[PDB]
């Protein structure tokens, strides 16, 4: 009922974790939570539609409001209704919303196999034995690029190299 | 590395046949922690 | 009723009668190995301070407090605080170590930027050098304490087994052996890096003294607090008593009417 | 980075979900004014009958 | 409801009190009012008791709420030395036992063929001084089958309802109580129990033992996870989880002053998402194995958040 919605809510809220940062979506949640127990204590406070006009009425001898409220509150059975404009507008909302959402969610579909398919590709091609120096400048030129940029520099020193392929020396 | 450091290990270090005595065991272990502060802000009490 | 509640408040006051006394004969002997290492130490320390006499080695600050971790010591803790505070006009933002949670929280309400280093777990223990060596250690790097050109130690001097003053000494330094008028009446290398090394010993020589001292003080206090309690028990004891008595007459009378009463029926 | 991509994977196509629900909530609401009315004036008739 | 020797003010505003929560309807307020004369007094709870036997006699189950006793013994004081009887212990004239237990004998435990009906009695004794060492306050804890000391001074301390939950007893049942709420508090005793010494030991501020100083931080949360505002009763299948969250110690970390803040919290949280779980307490009242997981994932649900 009211724990379908609130069920999806709070799995949301445990989803929101990992894409934490809508901080008046999840006031509008909460406050989704919130209209939904005031229309629920709303109705579940309800009192009847109408006085006992069967008993309370013929409690009642004299006769000036029996008959006038019993037909007034007959007559005014009539109580106006609810707005039903205001699901097409919001669902207008509703329509951007969902735009958006299978836009989001069909461009990480695209992302998530693309990322399968890199793990692959540096699985089934990446050295670890030897392999020349010259293939790493032809799969980069940027080791040329910096190489000639240091040539034409007068340095010959890779800062970092030192860092992680410390210098042999003997001094 | 410094003398403190050099004594303090010493201590450590000679009660490391074994037998001793309780003012020798007190002069030779500490059982604390120490608070520094700075602002209040205070980093935990860690082993003294 | 009354009656009960009288004489249940003049238990009350028996019962912490009882702890007082406890307490303030278990002080004495607390405060007996106290000071019993504190002799030792200090024979110790003389012939390091035998030395530094005829050395003449002479001599920002440290501001470094002694008290413990336990309560019921008396007023030690916060004569110490406040004679502390008087030394905190001396220097509003030297910064203090402070041995023992209950001086502890006291200046460390009267400045917080100051405190630097505290310590806990020593306000229970005995001095010993083992403690005083760790201090040491942590202490050069922590206060740069070697760096400031004096240091200076609060404690309190324990005279007799049955006071306390709050009284402060000043430690030697790094900077301040270094700069030394004199420690020429005995010689030691330049390749014996004696500044880094000697402050370091008499840093946690005369520490330990000074923690020595203070731990006695404050175990005598305890006593001469808890002397003090058990004679302000005796006062209430007296004057619920009495209360007791005249209470207990009272009900015996008002029955005594009743029996009266009823016998006249 | 494929553990990053596989949470907004989820969320992309589970929040539609929630703004439905969202909406239809204060729909109920709007219908629950319309009792209150029926209610409110059936205590207010009662009690304008007790007084009599 | 009995009310005796009270002002028609003050019984005024209890029927309204009870008129407003619309318990009225069940209710019946036997009353004597402090107008009323001394030998109706003495018979109001005599006659209260009639109406009562006829519902525990029908097999239906009632309770007799005797306010306040005390006034009656006066009355009875006063008629007895009215009718020159010998003035008793404190002027009530012994047999006042007797007058007394014939009352109190009267609310039972009937058998099933007498179709279970039972009435309840509540006598209540309203001590002056709590000077229980009085005639009549030592006759009536000996004829009762509980007592439920309140004290003032925990009033005053701002424990409200104030109870003396030491001299608290009841010497009967458990099954006076829901078996799930059995299960639950049964280690709420112990802490308290636990508390009590702890207290004494916190007294005088002396520096506590790591271990007692658990115990008095865990306590104190207990004590005041029980205050309760008066005129807000709380349904059982949610007091059992907010003992459960205090017993199962995930409040004993929860700090004192917010207490209070996390309490309502909790309960608004149980309403949106446990309240499947409050259901099931409802349903079954006895927590089983998966209702004790359950509640125990619930609890640490919203005491961590």
């Amino acid at each position: 009922a009211k724990s379908a919605a609130n069920k999806l809510d709070w799995a949301k809220v445990i989803s929101s974790l990992r894409i934490t940062g809508s901080t008046a979506t999840q006031l509008s949640s909460f406050k989704k939570r919130n209209d939904e127990a005031r229309r629920q204590l709303l109705e579940l406070q309800s009192q009847p539609t109408e006085v006992d006009f069967s008993h309370y009425r013929s409690v009642l001898k004299n006769t000036s409001v029996i008959d006038k409220i019993e037909s007034y509150v007959k007559q005014y059975k009539p109580v106006k209704i609810d707005a039903s404009k205001q699901l097409q507008v919001i669902e207008s909302f509703e329509k951007h919303a969902m735009t958006n959402a299978k836009e989001t969610e069909s461009l990480v579909s695209k992302e998530l196999k693309d990322l399968q398919s890199t793990l692959d590709n540096i699985q089934s091609a990446r050295p670890f034995d030897e392999l020349t120096v010259d293939d790493l400048t032809k799969i980069k030129p940027e080791i040329d690029a910096k190489v000639e940029e240091m040539v034409k520099k007068g340095k010959w020193d890779v800062p970092g190299y030192k860092d992680r392929f410390g210098n042999l020396n003997v001094m | 590395i410094s003398y403190a450091a050099y004594l303090n290990v010493a201590a450590q270090a000679i009660r490391s046949t074994e037998l001793q005595t309780a003012s020798v065991l007190n002069r030779s272990q500490t059982d604390a922690f120490y608070t520094q502060y700075k602002n209040a802000s205070e980093p935990t009490p860690i082993t003294k | 009723a009354t009656l009960k509640e009288v004489e249940m408040r003049l238990k009350s006051i028996k019962n912490i009668e009882k702890i007082t006394k406890t307490m303030k004969i278990v002080a004495s002997t607390r405060l007996s190995k106290a000071e019993k290492a504190k002799i030792s130490a200090k024979k110790m320390d003389e012939a390091e301070q035998l030395f530094y006499k005829n050395a003449e080695t002479k001599n920002k600050e440290l501001i470094v407090a002694i008290t413990s971790d336990k309560g019921l010591c008396g007023s030690i803790h916060s004569q110490l605080a406040k004679a502390v505070r008087r030394h905190l006009n001396d220097q509003p933002n030297a910064d203090i170590v402070t041995i023992g949670d209950k001086i502890k929280m006291q200046l460390l309400r009267t400045h917080p930027n100051n405190i630097k280093l505290s310590i806990n777990g020593i306000g229970k223990d005995a001095p010993t050098f083992q403690e005083s060596a760790l201090i040491a250690d942590k202490l050069l790097s922590v206060m740069k304490a070697g760096t400031y050109p004096k240091i200076s130690i609060f404690y309190n001097d324990p005279v007799s087994s049955l006071s306390f003053e709050p009284s402060e000494k000043p430690i030697f330094n790094a900077k301040t052996i270094e700069q030394s008028p004199s420690f020429g009446k005995f010689e030691i290398d330049t390749d014996a890096n004696v500044p880094r090394d000697l402050f370091e010993y008499t840093l946690a020589n005369q520490m330990l003294t000074a923690m020595a001292q203070g731990y006695a003080a404050e175990i005598s206090a305890r006593r001469n607090a808890m002397d003090n309690a058990s004679k302000n028990a005796g006062d209430m004891i007296n004057r619920y008593s009495i209360l007791y008595n005249r209470t207990r007459q009272a009900v015996i009378t008002n029955e005594l009417v009743d029996i009266i009463t009823g016998a006249s029926s | 980075r494929i553990d990053s991509v596989s949470q907004l994977q989820n969320v992309a196509e589970t929040t539609k979900v929630l703004f439905d629900v969202s909406k239809e909530t204060v729909e109920l609401e709007s219908e629950a004014f319309e009792l209150k009315q029926k209610v409110e004036l059936a205590h207010e008739a009662k009690a304008v009958l007790d007084s009599w | 409801y009995v009310a005796v020797g009270q002002k028609r003010s003050t019984v005024a505003q209890l029927v309204q009190t009870l008129e407003q929560h619309d318990a009225m309807k069940y209710s019946i307020i036997v009353a004597a009012t402090a107008s009323e004369a001394a030998p109706l007094q003495y018979l109001a709870p005599f006659t209260a008791a009639s109406i009562g036997e006829w519902f525990r006699d029908n097999g239906k189950h009632a309770l007799i709420v005797y306010d306040d006793l005390s006034k009656q013994a006066v009355a009875y004081r006063q008629l007895s030395l009215l009718l020159r009887r010998p003035p008793g212990r404190e002027a009530y004239p012994g047999d006042v036992f007797y007058l007394h237990s014939r009352l109190l004998e009267r609310a039972a435990k009937l058998s099933e063929k007498e179709g279970s009906g039972s009435l309840t009695a509540l006598p209540v004794i309203e001590t002056q001084g709590g000077d229980v060492s009085a005639y009549i306050p030592t006759n009536v804890i000996s004829i009762t089958d509980g007592q439920i000391f309140l004290e003032a001074e925990l009033f005053y301390k701002g424990i409200r309802p104030a109870i003396n939950v030491g001299l608290s007893v009841s010497r009967v049942g458990s099954a006076a109580q829901v078996k799930a709420l059995k299960q639950v508090a049964g280690s709420l005793k112990l802490f308290l129990a636990q508390y009590r010494e702890v207290a004494a030991f916190a007294q005088f501020g002396s520096d506590l033992d790591a271990s007692t100083k658990q115990t008095l931080v865990r306590g104190e949360r207990l004590t005041q996870l029980l205050k309760q505002n008066q005129y807000s009763p709380l349904a059982t299948e949610e007091q059992v989880p907010l003992i459960y969250a205090g017993v199962n110690g995930h409040l004993d970390g929860i700090e004192l002053s917010r207490i209070g803040e996390f309490e309502s919290s909790f309960l608004s949280y149980l309403k949106s998402n446990h309240n499947e779980l409050l259901t099931e307490i409802r349903e079954k009242g006895e927590l089983s194995k998966e209702l004790l997981a359950s509640l125990k994932s619930a609890t640490e649900s919203f005491v961590a958040t």
